[PDB]
C-alpha cells in the first residue's frame, strides 16, 4: 500500500508519511507500520470528506459581557482519542462561556476532531449560543517559515491579486473549510509572521490585507458578518504591526496576561515602577479600538505545565491534597480578580477570556514543588475536567452589577437616552467608565436627565439638542467638575510599597451647541478653567445662568472673560444683569510658568554685592487663559482684577496662594572667561559678563531663558576654539583624544586618560581663524566630582615652533617632530595642590593653529595622566595666521628701535596700540597690519 | 537566596583604550516575585552609587534577572583596585559581596615566537600561523591575527595554561586559505597586554 | 537530600579505541538522613545494571561519596552514547537522572606536529618544544610527551579547546635547555585522542 496511491490524504500529510519512511528506510519490520498508519489516516481522510457538516444557522448577536476561551485541542478527547489521559470534551463546556475560541492546536488532517466540531460540538455550541473562531498564527498566515498553504508564492504572491488568492484560500481552509464562526489570529511574535526569524514587511502588510479583505468578506466589515474577525496577541499594541491596518476590520481583541507579571506589569530599575501594566494595554488597545470591543483572557492550570506556563494564576491545590489535581475555590484566585477586573479608565469590558480553557476544573501545582522533576500532580498529573471551575467563575462574573444594561431609568429623554446609546453604549457601568467624547446633536433631546451619569467621559459635545432647556450638574456628567479617580482597584495585583492612586480625573471637555431651547445653565461650583466648548450663540433661549466658584481666569480683557463679557451683555440685555441671576466669583486660578521670558540680559554695576539670581531673573507666571502673573504686586493686581466691578477669584486664594514657584529650578551661570556658576547668588564684586541659563526642576538642558548678567563693562563672548580641532600627533590616541577636544564635557562612563604615563601628550590644530586667549582642561571631577583619577599635577601647553622648523616638514613626518625641537613651550600648569574639577590659564593671544599639550598628573608610580576635557578659549578671527604673523613682525619692528626714526615709531606705536587692542578682539581687521607692513616694507 | 557573578572585562577591552573595561556582577540566583533590587558596586573597598543596570534584554518570559555593570578606568582596574559589589534586597537577608580586580602578582612580559603552519597544516584547506606567548603575568593578555596589515579572524587561542614560573602562556594560531597560506601576505600578530611594550606589539610574519 | 554526579573515564582510555571507558556515578553532599543510594547504569540511554558500586569516600563536609561505575565500549562512547546514572535516595521526591555523552559533531582527527623554538625563541636558556594538536573531534582527546622515544616530563599540555570550526585544539609544551632543545635531539609526542585519527597521532620535533 504505497503512500502515492492514497487519494484522500493531504499532500502534506503525504510528505510527512514519505519522511517517517526515509528513517528506517530498510527495517523490515518498520515499513509496515508505518504504511498501515498512512492507510488508516486515508481512511480518516475520506470519512472528513463524506461527512455531513452542520449547517450554521443563525447565532444571536453577543451582547452583555462575555466569557471566552481558548481550548487546548491538545487536551481534547478526541482530537486524537490514542490519547487516553485526555478525558474532557469541549462539548462539556458550560453555557456560561459566551465565546467558543476555536483552537486548532494538535489535530491531525484525518483527526475526528473536525468532524466532532462540525457535527457534534459546532452543533452543541451553536444551541447552546457558543461560537466558535478559529485561531492563526501571523506566521500561519503570512511568512513562508511553515507558514502551510502560504508556502505556495505562486499560489498567494505578495501582490494584489496574489493577495487576494491568499485570501479566499486562507478562508476556505481555516473558515469555510467548516463554515467556522469566526477568525481570531494570534499576534504573538512567535506566531508573528516569520521567515529564517526575519520581519517580512511584504509579509506582514499582505497579512494586514488578507485579513482585511476576510474582513471585507466576515466580521462587521464584512460579506458574511456572521463569521467573527478576533484578534489576540501577547505583544503589547505598540508592537502589534496588524493593530492599524486591522482595527478596522477586526471583530473581537482578546487579550491574556496571564501570571502575575501579566497582571501588575514587569519592574523596571531604571525607572524604578512598574511597566507594561493592565491600564498600559487597555489604553494601547483604545488607540486603535473601543472597550466594549476588549475581552481579557485569564488561564485555567494546564496538565503538565512547566516554568513560565507554570503560572498558578488562579487557587493552585492544597499542599496537603497531594493527589488532588482539581482545587475549585476562586475566593481569593487572582482569577477572582480578573473576573472583577475592569479597566480603570476609558469605558466597561467587552468582557474575560481563559487560556488553556481546556483545564478548566484542574488545580494548580503547588509553589513546594518544580524541585521534583518525575512528579507532579496538579501540574502533570491527569484529570477529566468536568470544567466546573470555569462555570463557577464565568457565573460569578454573569452575577455582576457593574455590568447593568444603560436604561431609560437612567436617560429619561428616549432620544438622549438612544443618543447615548449610539454613541456611549447600553452598559449601565459605562457611564461611570465611559472616558470618551459624547456628541450630542439630535434637537429631539428634550431633558438632559441623566447626563450626570458620565462619570469619566473624555469630551461631551452638545451640537445641537434645541428641545433641551437646563444645565446643571444634575444633567451634566459626574466628571463636570476636577476630582480624582473613584473606582477602588479589584485587581489583585503585585503593587505593595506602590499603594497611592488618586488618579486625578481631567475634567470632561464640554462641548455645548445648538441647545437653541437652553434657558438654565449652572456650571458654578465645578471649578472649570475655561468656557471652551460652549456655544454661548447657541443657547438662545438662555434665561438663568450660574458659574460661580469656577477655576476660571474671568479678568477682563481674556477670552475667558471676552466668553463673560458676552453672557453677561447677554443677561443685561434679557432682564438685566443681578447679583441674583448670575453668579461667577469664587474663581482659584492656576497659574502656569510662561513658555518665554524676555529678559535676556541683567546689568548691575560692579559692587561686593550679591544677587538672587532667579528672583531678579526667573520669573513669572502666566495663567492658561495668558494672565502673566510676574510679581506680588502682579498678584495684587489679580486682587484688583474684578468682573462686573467686582473680583471672580476665591477670597482665600492669597498671592501666596495663588503664586507659583520658581525654586526649583536651577540656573547655569557663565562668565565671560567661559567659567561657569550655579549659584542663585551672584558676586558683582567682580566686574563680569555671565550668562545663565533657566533649568526646571524637570530639565537641566533645555534652557527656559538665557541671560546676561553685567557686573561693569561688557565682555566679548569667547569661543571654543577646540571645537573643530584637528588631532595631531601626541601620546593620547587622536581618536579618542578629540573627545577632549570634544566641546562636550562628556558623561561620567566616558574615558578621559589621554595617554599611559603620568604626562602625555597630544598634538592637534585648530579648525578655523582666531584670537586665542585662554585655555582649559577639565580635571575628572568635572566628569564626577568625586573621581579617583588623580589630577595633572602639572601639565605644558606648546606650539610646533614653525618659526624656526617648516610646518610642512611636520604635516609630512609628525612622528618626527615628537620634539620639543620641533616646539615651542607656550604655558605650563602646575598644580599647587588643591582639589579643583578643572584648570584654567589665559593666553597672549597665541597663533598656532597647530598645538601640543602634555598634561601630567605627576603621579609616578603608575599613575597615567587622564584628563577630563580640553577647554581652548578665544574668538573668531579670520586670517589668524597672518594677522598674527603681522602682530609678530610689529613686536620685532618696535623692537628695531634704531632701524626707524621718532617720526615712523610715532605712527609705529599707534599701530602697535591698535595690534593690542586687536589681540583678544572678535573682528579681525587685517588692514591696519596691511597699511603697518607696507610702511614697514618701505622703511626697510 | 540570590547569588552574584562579576566578570572582568574582556582582557582586549581592557587593554585597547579605545574600549571601555567594565566588569559585570548579575544577579540571577534564588529571587521572588518582589523585583526591588539594590544593586550596590564598590572598588578597593569605596562602594560607588552610580552604574547603569542593563535594561531587561530578555526577549520574552521566564528571564526574571537583573545584571549591573560597571565600567572601570584602565589605570584603576590595572592599579589592582578591588570592585567587590554588595547587593541588597529585602528577599536577602543582607547585601551579598563579591570582589574582582586586576590578578594580583608581578606582571610578566609575555615572550612572543612565531611557527609557521605545519606542513599538514597547508594540506589542510586551513593553514596555521602559530604565536606562542609564555611567561606572562597575570594571565590576562590580548593577542589577535592579522594579514595583509588587515586584521584575520580565522584566528583561535588558548586559555592561559599557568607557566612554571608562576606566569601563564597559551599558543594561538590564526588560520588562513593554505592557498591564501601559499601566497601568504603579510600577517601580524597584535597583542595588548600590559606586559607589552607600549602595552601593545606587533609580531610580523610573510611568505 | 544527596546528590549525584556521573563521571566518565579517563581522557586517554577514551581517546585510545584499544582501551575500555567506563562512566562511575559518584553521589557526593549525602548526608546521614539520606545516605542510601541506588544506581542504574546506562548506555546510550538503554538501562545498563552492569555498573558496580565502589566503597563510599566521606566528603570534608561530613558527607558521604558513594560510586557505581559501569564499563562503556570505547568505540561507542566516542561516538557520543550517552552513559547515564540514576540515583535514588528518600530524600528526592523522585530518581534522579543524569546524562553524558562524546561532544555531538563529526569527528576530526587531530593533526600533531612539534615545532623547536624559533631562532628567537631558542636564544634563551630553557628553549621549549611544542606539539600543537589541531582540527580535533570530538573535544574529548588525550595527548603526551616524549623525547628519543622516552617521556619529557618537563612539558605542560594545555586542555582541548573547541576550535571555531567545531573541532578542538591544544599545545603540549616540552621544556628543555636552549643547549639542549636546540641540542640536537628528537622528541616524539604520543596522542591518544578520541578526536585524534585512529585515537592517535605523533608530532616529531627535533632542533
Ligand atoms: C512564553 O510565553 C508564552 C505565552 O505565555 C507561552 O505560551 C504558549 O506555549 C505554547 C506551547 O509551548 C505555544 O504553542 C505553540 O506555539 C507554536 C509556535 O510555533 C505553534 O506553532 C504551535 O501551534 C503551538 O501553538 C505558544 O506559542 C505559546 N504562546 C502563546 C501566546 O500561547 C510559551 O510557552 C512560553 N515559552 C515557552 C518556551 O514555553
Amino acid at each position: 500500500p504505497s503512500i502515492d496511491s492514497l487519494h484522500y490524504l493531504s499532500e502534506n500529510s503525504k510528505k510527512e508519511f514519505k519522511e517517517e519512511l526515509s528513517k528506517a528506510g530498510q527495517e523490515s519490520q518498520k515499513v509496515k507500520e508505518i504504511l498501515a498508519k498512512a492507510q488508516q489516516a486515508d481512511k480518516q481522510a475520506q470519512e472528513l470528506a463524506k461527512m455531513k457538516i452542520p449547517e450554521k444557522i443563525p447565532m444571536k448577536p453577543l451582547h452583555g459581557p462575555l466569557y471566552g476561551g481558548y481550548f487546548r485541542t491538545w487536551h481534547d478527547k478526541t482530537s486524537d482519542p490514542t490519547e487516553k489521559d485526555k478525558v474532557n470534551s469541549m462539548g462539556e463546556l458550560p453555557k456560561e462561556v459566551d465565546l467558543a475560541f476555536i483552537f486548532h492546536d494538535w489535530t491531525k488532517d484525518y483527526s475526528l476532531f473536525w468532524k466532532e466540531l462540525a457535527t457534534k460540538h459546532v452543533p452543541k455550541l451553536n444551541k447552546q449560543g457558543t461560537r466558535v473562531i478559529r485561531t492563526i498564527p501571523w506566521r500561519f498566515l503570512a511568512g513562508g517559515d511553515n507558514s502551510g498553504i502560504a508556502e505556495d508564492t505562486s499560489k498567494y504572491p505578495n501582490t494584489p491579486e496574489g493577495n487576494k488568492a491568499l485570501a479566499k484560500a486562507i478562508v476556505d481552509e481555516y473558515v469555510y473549510k467548516y463554515n467556522l464562526d469566526g477568525l481570531d489570529v494570534d499576534v504573538a511574535h512567535d506566531s508573528i509572521p516569520k521567515v529564517d526569524k526575519k520581519e517580512d514587511t511584504a509579509g506582514v502588510e499582505r497579512s494586514i490585507q488578507v485579513f482585511e479583505e476576510i474582513g471585507k468578506l466576515i466580521g462587521p466589515k464584512g460579506v458574511d458578518k456572521s463569521r467573527l474577525f478576533i484578534m489576540d496577541s501577547t505583544y503589547m499594541a505598540d508592537k502589534n504591526p496588524l493593530i492599524e491596518r486591522g482595527a478596522p476590520y477586526i471583530n473581537l481583541l482578546l487579550v491574556q496576561v496571564y501570571g502575575s507579571q501579566g497582571e501588575k506589569g514587569g519592574w523596571e530599575p531604571v525607572s524604578n515602577r512598574p511597566e507594561k501594566t493592565m491600564e498600559e494595554r487597555w489604553q494601547g488597545y483604545s488607540k486603535y479600538i473601543r472597550p466594549e470591543q476588549y475581552m481579557i483572557g485569564f488561564s485555567f492550570y494546564e496538565e503538565n505545565a512547566q516554568e513560565g506556563n507554570l503560572w498558578y494564576d488562579i487557587n493552585s491545590r492544597k499542599d496537603e491534597d497531594k493527589a488532588n489535581g482539581i482545587n475549585t475555590d476562586i475566593t481569593g484566585t487572582r482569577a477572582e480578580r480578573y473576573a472583577r477586573w475592569q479597566p480603570k479608565t476609558g469605558g466597561v469590558k467587552g468582557g474575560i477570556f481563559s487560556y488553556a480553557i481546556d483545564r478548566d476544573g484542574v488545580a494548580h501545582q503547588p509553589k513546594k514543588y518544580a524541585k521534583q522533576k518525575e512528579f507532579k500532580d496538579a501540574t502533570d498529573n491527569i484529570f477529566h475536567s468536568d470544567y466546573s471551575v470555569s462555570k463557577a467563575l464565568k457565573t460569578v462574573m454573569l452575577k455582576d452589577k457593574s455590568y447593568d444594561l444603560i436604561d431609560e431609568k437612567d436617560f429619561p429623554d428616549k432620544a438622549l437616552r438612544e443618543a447615548v446609546m449610539a454613541q456611549v453604549g447600553t452598559r449601565k457601568g459605562d457611564l461611570e467608565r465611559f472616558n470618551g467624547t459624547l456628541r450630542l446633536d439630535n434637537p429631539a433631546i428634550q431633558s438632559l436627565e441623566g447626563l450626570n451619569k458620565f462619570k469619566k467621559l473624555a469630551q461631551l459635545d452638545l451640537i445641537g439638542l434645541s428641545r433641551i432647556t437646563k444645565l446643571d450638574r444634575s444633567v451634566l456628567p459626574a466628571n463636570m467638575k476636577p476630582g480624582k479617580d473613584t473606582l477602588e482597584t479589584v485587581l489583585e495585583t503585585y503593587k505593595k510599597d506602590n499603594k497611592e492612586e488618586p488618579a486625578t480625573i481631567p475634567p470632561v471637555s464640554l462641548k455645548v451647541s445648538g441647545l437653541t431651547g437652553l434657558k438654565e445653565l449652572d456650571l458654578s461650583g465645578f471649578d472649570r478653567e475655561t468656557l471652551a466648548g460652549l456655544d454661548a450663540a447657541t443657547l438662545t433661549s438662555l434665561e438663568k445662568v450660574d458659574i460661580s466658584g469656577n477655576k476660571l481666569d474671568l479678568a477682563p480683557g481674556t477670552e475667558n472673560r471676552q466668553i463673560f463679557d458676552t453672557m453677561l451683555s447677554t443677561i443685561s440685555n434679557h432682564v438685566g444683569s443681578n447679583e441674583q441671576t448670575v453668579k461667577f466669583d469664587k474663581q482659584k486660578p492656576t497659574g502656569h510658568y510662561p513658555d518665554t521670558y524676555g529678559k535676556t540680559s541683567l546689568r548691575l554695576p560692579v559692587a561686593n554685592e550679591k544677587v538672587d539670581l532667579q528672583s531678579q531673573l526667573l520669573f513669572g507666571t502666566v495663567t492658561n487663559q495668558g494672565t502673566l502673573i510676574n510679581s506680588e504686586a502682579d498678584y495684587k493686581a489679580y486682587q484688583n482684577h474684578k468682573i462686573a466691578g467686582r473680583s471672580f477669584v476665591d477670597s482665600n486664594y492669597h498671592y501666596n496662594n495663588f503664586k507659583v514657584s520658581y525654586e526649583n529650578y536651577t540656573v547655569k551661570v557663565t562668565d565671560s572667561t567661559l567659567g561657569t556658576t550655579t549659584d542663585k547668588t551672584l558676586a558683582t564684586d567682580k566686574e563680569e559678563t555671565y550668562k545663565v541659563d533657566f533649568f526646571s526642576p524637570a530639565d537641566k538642558t533645555k534652557a527656559v531663558h538665557t541671560a546676561k548678567v553685567i557686573v561693569g563693562d561688557e565682555k566679548t563672548m569667547m569661543v571654543n576654539l577646540a571645537e573643530g580641532a584637528t588631532v595631531i600627533g601626541g601620546s593620547a590616541d587622536p581618536v579618542n583624544a578629540r573627545k577632549v577636544f570634544d566641546g562636550q564635557l562628556g558623561s561620567e562612563t566616558d574615558n578621559i586618560s589621554l595617554g599611559w604615563d603620568s604626562k602625555q601628550s597630544i598634538i592637534f590644530k585648530l579648525k578655523e581663524d582666531g584670537l586665542i586667549k585662554h585655555w582649559r582642561f577639565f580635571n575628572d571631577s568635572a566628569r564626577n566630582p568625586e573621581t579617583t583619577n588623580k589630577p595633572i599635577q602639572e601639565a605644558s601647553l606648546q606650539i610646533f615652533n614653525i618659526k624656526d622648523y617648516n610646518l610642512d616638514n611636520l604635516l609630512e613626518n609628525p612622528n618626527k617632530f615628537d620634539d620639543e625641537k620641533y616646539w615651542i613651550t607656550v604655558d605650563t600648569y602646575s598644580a599647587q595642590g588643591e582639589r579643583a574639577t578643572a584648570f584654567s590659564n589665559t593666553l597672549n593671544n597665541i597663533t598656532s593653529k597647530y598645538w601640543r599639550v602634555v598634561f601630567d598628573t605627576k603621579g609616578d608610580r603608575y599613575s597615567s595622566p587622564v584628563v577630563p576635557e580640553l577647554q581652548i578659549l578665544g574668538y573668531p578671527l579670520p586670517n589668524a595666521d597672518t594677522i598674527m604673523k603681522t602682530v609678530t613682525t610689529a613686536k620685532e619692528l618696535s623692537q628695531q628701535k634704531d632701524k626707524f626714526s621718532q617720526k615712523m615709531l610715532d605712527e609705529l606705536k599707534i599701530k602697535e596700540m591698535a595690534l593690542e587692542t586687536s589681540l583678544n578682539s572678535k573682528i579681525f581687521d587685517v588692514t591696519a597690519i596691511n597699511a603697518n607692513a607696507g610702511v614697514l616694507k618701505d622703511c626697510i | 537566596g540570590p547569588s552574584v557573578f562579576l566578570f572582568p572585562p574582556k582582557p582586549k577591552d581592557t587593554l585597547m583604550i579605545s574600549r571601555t573595561p567594565e566588569v559585570t556582577c548579575v544577579v540571577v540566583d534564588v529571587s521572588h516575585e518582589d523585583p526591588e533590587v539594590k544593586f550596590n558596586w564598590y572598588v578597593d573597598g569605596v562602594e560607588v552609587h552610580n552604574a547603569k543596570t542593563k535594561p531587561r534584554e530578555e526577549q520574552y518570559n521566564s528571564t526574571y534577572r537583573v545584571v549591573s555593570v560597571l565600567t572601570v578606568l584602565h589605570q584603576d582596574w590595572l592599579n589592582g583596585k578591588e570592585y567587590k559589589c554588595k547587593v541588597s534586597n529585602k528577599a536577602l537577608p543582607a547585601p551579598i559581596e563579591k570582589t574582582i580586580s586586576k590578578a594580583k602578582g608581578q606582571p610578566r612580559e609575555p615572550q612572543v615566537y612565531t611557527l609557521p603552519p605545519s606542513r599538514d597544516e597547508l594540506t589542510k584547506n586551513q593553514v596555521s600561523l602559530t604565536c606562542l606567548v609564555k611567561g606572562f603575568y597575570p594571565s590576562d593578555i590580548a593577542v589577535e591575527w592579522e594579514s595583509n596589515g588587515q586584521p584575520e579572524n580565522n584566528y583561535k587561542t588558548t586559555p592561559p595554561v599557568l607557566d612554571s614560573d608562576g606566569s601563564f602562556f597559551l599558543y594561538s594560531k590564526l588560520t588562513v586559505d593554505k592557498s591564501r597560506w601559499q601566497q601568504g601576505n603579510v600577517f601580524s600578530c597584535s597583542v595588548m597586554h600590559e606586559a607589552l611594550h607600549n602595552h601593545y606589539t606587533q609580531k610580523s610574519l610573510s611568505l
